This record gives structure tokens, sequence and C-alpha cells, in this order.
């Protein structure tokens, strides 16, 4: 399962 | 800063409305919640990116969009059940980091507008027994009968608002314990020497600013249409 | 931008035994940016129904796929793969030795 | 999950407080918020880092070891300290986007009225002759005001007020009803 | 054995023509069992294996979501990349991403991975004790610096060491049945006739997996290093891999060379000549 939570560069 | 665009909000039943809020923290997340008295946050919908979003714990009735950065509005349905409520829009940097909130925006909701009617206001001048066992002078200011319970009060001295001295209820009582829609009543005190109260040319207004009804609002019935207005009283010092 | 040149492996999956049936693999690897036209010819002749495998990547970031076909070895017919990249100076063309 | 400890603390002024937070699983980042009713929550501070310590002017913040709790502290407790204090964190182990809100402490802080005058005054409207309210003023903090066991009677509970030019603080509710026999004298036996 | 869950990512801008392509895909050692295509019509996450498919709707719904907020993402990285070098709107451009764990023989947790590349050219990765990172230029200290103030590795690392690992596992055990067999590779040897003189020795390895091996050559003692090659291993394209190794050699001289296959199909490793 990949990451739940995202963030920009 | 996260700005929340009204602050207050009245509809019927049925009426879909659009909540807004804005920020410019260049922020990626954002976050809607709302809250009933005297309970806690409830997460609706949230973003985590521009052009993404899903569903909080209560989305049932809400509907959001995520097509601008800056930008995350909600609606309310009419499938929504219980749409009356605070609500809340945040912030923060990434998702899941520490979020920065708006003001905060009141929804009411009434299955039907001839509950709705301005405060009625009055103010109560110092009582003689005070002065003179204290040499404070207590003005209390009455806001009564108004509905929804959409209202800021407020204290003028002179032509002046002032903050020292000043308390107000921080919540509204009911007048009709009985129905959903009910009339409210809020009061205040404003606190001052003996004399400065007994200058017979000090003016004391209590203000309050209802939001209401707007001015092109479908108004059916005969007595005059409650919309937004500012009510108020005033007592002048006496020697 | 930093560019790197597709490496390439022509080869069948099984040995092959001719008139059995087998496939036609064609690995492109090492290469940089993703952008990539690869053609399976056989005589010349561009095989029709070409497939690859999912964009991936090695550790260096640089790219790989993995084309391919369900093929049927006969003795005197040639199997090749071709490519065309921004870092070739035209279409490169590899032979299927099926001794490779 | 999130537990907030305790609910309610009462705290006369100058004591010390601490109150906490707490989950049965760990937090990737852990917030402390006041909120007023009404009003948008307040970021206190953000903690991250296991066993860490902050400080914010009277407020101390601590972070547990394996990130599963944390506490504020507030030295030399104020009234100004009263409210609904607000925990929140990010659950690591959730891997999701979102914060998880605790249910808020509520802080109450008493004020040290120093000289307390204990009345009911009789107030009369500025316009009309019969209208009047009940003003209960100049109490100390050891005292509760009930609500109205009538419903002819209205009464509001406790607002602090604060005249801050003559360093001067002092406690009222207020009451009044549609009677007129009604009287300011009993107003306020509850 | 050691294992390895990983995922990858591709953005690659068509500016004017759409906005970026997305592809990504996930690993189990060398078994793809996940996709994602932004082109692709389903608009969902795949299986790409078949024991994956013992996962619910649940597991396929929250998949899908979570990957179309990273294609998101690395969308806004392509705009704010472009700004932080100074580059134009017609130049295609790449981001590529990728992350995952390791396992040891008693799959407890081994190591971690996060990093990104920009160009093809390291841009920032996440160091081995999940709580620093390495920026490659001053670019992406500016990542460095946000990711750092809003505390991205301490959340990362709660994944990479825990939830990372909890999945590996489940697939582990699932997919048991051909994740966890071993293949053996199918040797022999090869000869051709290179100049008149000189002969070519080819020593193959065939369907084995995973695709870690070795293929040593030697002579009557030790290596022979020179005149050698060695192919990149390739895949067959049924989950098995293959690859060979040549000799030169002077004519005459050929079966006194012996290939050598380590892997952990094989109890022994095995020897070939010609």
């Amino acid at each position: 399962g990949i990451l739940g939570f995202v963030f920009t560069l | 800063g996260i700005t929340q665009s009204p602050k207050y909000l009245f509809r019927k039943e049925g009426q879909n409305v659009t909540l807004s809020c804005e920020q410019n923290l260049n922020h990626d997340a954002m976050y809607w919640y709302r809250q009933d008295p005297g309970q806690g946050l409830r997460l609706i919908y949230y973003s985590q990116i521009v052009n993404d979003f899903q569903k909080g714990d209560i989305a049932e009735g809400y509907s959001v969009s995520r097509e601008k950065k800056e930008s995350f509005p909600l609606t309310v349905t009419s499938a929504q059940a219980n749409p009356t409520a605070f609500y809340l829009c945040a912030s923060s940097i990434r998702s899941s980091y520490e979020q920065y909130f708006g003001p905060g925006t009141r929804l009411t909701v009434t299955e039907d507008l001839k509950n709705v009617f301005p405060p009625e206001v009055a103010v109560f001048e110092p009582s003689e027994a005070e002065i003179s066992h204290t040499q404070k002078a207590t003005l209390v200011c009455l806001a009564t009968g108004f509905y929804p319970d959409h209202v800021e009060l407020s204290w003028w001295v002179n032509g002046k608002e002032v903050h020292s001295g000043v308390c107000t209820d921080p919540q509204p009582l009911k007048e009709q314990p009985a129905l959903n829609d009910s009339r409210y009543s809020l009061s205040s005190r404003l606190r001052v020497s003996a004399t400065f109260w007994q200058n017979p040319r000090n003016h004391f207004r209590c203000q309050v600013q209802f939001y209401g009804l707007s001015e092109n609002d479908e108004w059916t019935q005969d007595r005059a249409k409650p919309v937004t207005q500012i009510v108020s009283a005033e007592a002048w010092g006496r020697a | 931008m930093i560019q790197r040149t597709p490496k390439i492996q022509v080869y069948s999956r099984h040995p092959a035994e001719n008139g059995k049936s087998n496939f036609l693999n064609c690995y492109v690897s090492g290469f940089h940016p993703s952008d990539i036209e690869v053609d399976l010819l056989k005589n010349g002749e561009r095989i029709e129904k070409v497939e690859h495998s999912d964009l991936s990547f090695s550790k260096d970031w640089s790219f790989y796929l993995l084309y391919y076909t369900e093929f049927t070895p006969t003795e005197k017919d040639e199997y090749a793969c071709r490519v065309n990249h921004v870092t070739l100076s035209q279409p490169k063309i590899v032979k299927w030795d099926r001794d490779m | 999950l999130l537990e907030q400890s305790p609910q309610f603390l009462s705290i006369q002024e100058g004591e010390n407080l601490t109150v906490y937070c707490n989950s049965s699983s760990v937090f990737s980042s852990l917030q402390w918020y006041r909120q007023e009713p009404g009003e948008g929550p307040v970021l206190l501070v953000t903690v991250v880092t296991g066993g860490e310590v902050k400080k914010l002017k009277r407020l101390t913040f601590q972070f547990g070891d394996a990130r599963k709790d944390s506490s504020l502290h507030i030295t030399a407790a104020q009234p100004g300290d009263t409210g609904l204090y607000l925990c929140a964190g990010a659950i690591g182990p959730s891997n999701t986007g979102k914060l998880i809100f605790g249910k808020g402490t509520k802080l109450s802080v008493k004020p040290n009225i120093q000289n307390p005058d204990p009345a009911v005054y009789q107030l009369r409207d500025s316009k009309s002759s019969d209208k009047s309210v009940c003003l209960f003023t100049d109490f100390d903090s050891q005292t509760n005001v009930s609500q109205s066991k009538d419903s002819d009677v209205y009464i509001t509970d406790k607002c602090v007020l604060d005249m801050r030019s003559m360093d001067f603080k002092s406690n009222s509710a207020v009451a009044w009803s549609n009677k007129s026999d009604f009287a300011c004298a009993n107003a306020f036996n509850n | 054995g050691s294992h390895s869950m990983r995922y990858f990512f591709t953005s690659v801008s068509r500016p004017g023509r759409g906005e970026p392509r997305f592809i990504a895909v996930g690993y189990v050692d060398d078994t793809q069992f996940v996709r994602f295509d932004s082109d692709a019509a389903s608009q969902r996450m795949e299986p790409r294996a078949p024991w994956i498919e013992q996962e619910g709707p649940e597991y396929w719904d929250g998949e899908t979501r979570k990957v179309k907020a990273h294609s998101q993402t690395h969308r806004v990285d392509l705009g704010t990349l472009r700004g932080y070098y100074n580059q134009s709107e017609a130049g295609s451009h790449t981001v590529q991403r990728m992350y995952g764990c390791d396992v040891g023989s008693d799959w407890r947790f081994l190591r971690g991975y996060h990093q990104y590349a920009y160009d093809g050219k390291d841009y920032i990765a996440l160091k081995e004790d999940l709580r620093s990172w390495t920026a490659a230029d001053m670019a992406a200290q500016t990542t460095k610096h946000k990711w750092e103030a809003a505390h991205v590795a301490e959340q990362l690392r709660a994944y990479l060491e825990g939830t990372c690992v909890e999945w590996l596992r489940r697939y582990l055990e699932n997919g048991k049945e051909t994740l966890q067999r071993t293949d053996a590779p199918k040797t022999h040897m090869t000869h051709h006739a290179v100049s008149d003189h000189e002969a070519t020795l080819r020593c193959w390895a065939l369907s084995f997996y995973p695709a870690e091996i070795t293929l040593t050559w030697q002579r009557d003692g030790e290596d022979q290093t020179q005149d050698t090659e060695l192919v990149e291993t390739r895949p067959a394209g049924d989950g098995t891999f293959q690859k060979w190794a040549a000799v030169v050699v002077p004519s005459g001289q050929e079966q006194r060379y012996t290939c050598h296959v380590q892997h952990e199909g094989l109890p022994k490793p095995l020897t070939l000549r010609w």
C-alpha cells in the first residue's frame, strides 16, 4: 500500500 | 491569513448554500469542520493538494471543490439533515501537520422564515443604591426576542465603542425552550465610575447588529421584513 | 537536461525451437528521458500489435522497458528491434541472433 | 485514538496545573490550541521530537518518549488562562493526511476577589417606567449563581467584568421577568 | 532470504499536449504487483500480480484515491521545479520518485528509502537514519528547509518502518506460493567461431527468480576477467530472469574453462564446460 499523505516539493 | 466569509449565514430548508474559505498562507492542505453547541469538531471534507479532495467523517449532504490552491469552497445541500452549525475552515502547509483555523462561519437553517425577528433593545440605568454603596455604576443592556441568534452586541460611549468595563453573556438564552427556531435574548453590562455616569452630557449606547433577511428576500407576511439591521438603545447620564 | 542512451537486448523468452510457440522480447534500458519509440521488425517489416511493460526505472533513475510479442521462429526469417530516441542520430537497429 | 484529561479543572490563581493528552497510537506531530467558542481555535505549539520540552511564557509543553502522550503545564496560573484547551495530532501508524482532535480540557481560573461586596440591585429602563432588571454583583469566586428554578424568570450566569484603569475586576449575573410583582430582593435564591 | 517493497513514480510534462503523464508501479522483490497510468481509461490502480487480487474493493478504492493524490502532487512539483531553475514551458521535464522498505530473513525492519530526481539527476533523498535529508543542490535545499520545518521525515519514518513493513509482510504471506518460491537457473554453454583462431564460450542461465545471480568464469585455477563480458540481467517476460557471460579463448583450449553459477535456487552452485 502506498503513502496516505502527500506533500509538495 | 485564512478568511471565511461571511461570518453569518441564514437560509430556509432546501436552499443550497456555499460557504467560502480563502487563504494566502501558501498552504497545500485545507480542511472543513462543523461544530454543534457544546460539542467538538467534526471533519466534513479535506483536500491535501490542489485538484484533490476526500471525505471526512461527516461528508453526507456536503460537497467541496479544489480547483485553486487558495480556495476550498464548501456547499451544504438539502441532503444534509441537520445543517445548522458552526463551520470552521483550516489550512496546513502540508496535509497532516499543524493547522491554522479561519474565523468560522455560523449557519442557521429554519424550516420557516416567519420565525425570524430582529432584537428589541433596552438599556437599564445604574441603581442609585449601587452608586451610594460602591461609587460605581453598572448599566445593563438587554436584547430580546431575536431569531436567529446571529447578533453582535457592542457599547458606545459618546460616539465611540468601548471594551473596558464591559461584560457580555457568552451565550444567548432561550425565551421559548420548546421550539426549534425559538427567539433569543442576550444581556450585557457596562460598568463605570459614578462620577462618569453622573455627568448629564455623557451619552451611553448599547448597539446590536442583527443578521437577518436580505433586502431583496421574499417577505410574504405583513409585519416589517426582519432584514439585517442595527437596533440600539441609549441613555444619557443623570445628575 | 542530462540524457542517457538506451541499451538494447533482443532475445526470446524460451530457447528458440523452430515451429514452437515462443516470445520475441526487446529490452531497452539505461535511458533518459523516458520518451521512446520501439519497433519490432520482421524482415525489415514492423510487427503490428506490439506490447510493452509498465514504465519503471533503476537506482540511477534510468528508465527501462520490455517490449514483446508472441512469435514462432522459422529458420530463414529475420527478427530485429528498432529504436528512436533524442539521444540518437537516427533510428538504431539490433538484429535477433538466436544465439544471444 | 486521542483522549484529553481531565475534562474540567478548577484552579484558583497562582497554583500550577498540568493537563494531559494521550493516544493508544503514536503521534508524528502533536498540536495544542486554545479555542474560544464561536471563534477559530488558536495555535499554541507543535511538538514533534519525543521527550522534547517547549516553553511559551508561563506555559510548558512536554512530549512523552514514545510520542504517545503530551502535557501542558501552566506555572503561576492567571484568570486569563481560563478557557478550553484543545489537543490535536497526526497519527503516524495511521498513514493519513488529516489531524485528529480531542474534546478539549476546559480550565477555570478563579479571580482573587479582594474585597467582595455581594449585593443585588434593581435597575430601571431608561425609556419606560415599569421595565426593570436585577443585578447580582461584586460577589467572590466561591459563589455560583444557579440557573432559574422558574421558567417565568430569566437568569444569566456569571460574567467577569474588568475595569482595567482602576485595576479592578468584578462578577455579575442579571435576572429579569415579565411579571411586575417579581422582586429583585429574592430573585437569586437558587 | 530478504525482501523489499518498492514504489516508483514518474511524472513527465507534455507541454501544450494535455497535463503531465503520471505512471506508478509497485514491486515486491522482483515481482511487480500494481500499476497506475493517468492515460489509461480506467483511472484506477490495477493489479499486475494475481495474489494482490486477494485484496478487497476498499483496498482498491484507497490505493486509487491515494495514487491520484500522488499524481496531482507531482504535477504541482513540475511547475514548482521549473521556477527553482528558471526553465521554459516548451521544455518537457521529468520528476521521479521512489520509496519503500527492506526487511531481513526474520522479516523485520532493515532499511527504508525515499528519494526524488529531477530530469534524471538526484534532487533530494532521505538518508538511512530516516531523520535527515540529502539535497543535491541549493534548490533542493529549499525543499529541504520546508520539509524540515513541516517535519516530513518523522511522518515518513512512521510509514517506512511501520506501515510499509506491515504491507510487505502481508503481501509476502498472501502471495507466498510465488513470491517465496525459488526458481533455479537452467544452465547451458555455447561455442562460436570468432576469429578462427579464437573461440567464444557463452554460459547461459535461464528461468530463474529472483534476478540476483553471479556468473563467474574460471580456468584450471581461478577467475578469468580479461576478455570476458557480462550481459545486463534481463527479464524473460514471465516473472523469471536470464543472463549470459562470454569469454574469447584460444582454439583448442576451450574445454579447460568452467562457468560457475551462484543462486539460491540451487543448493550448491553449478559448473559448466563445453
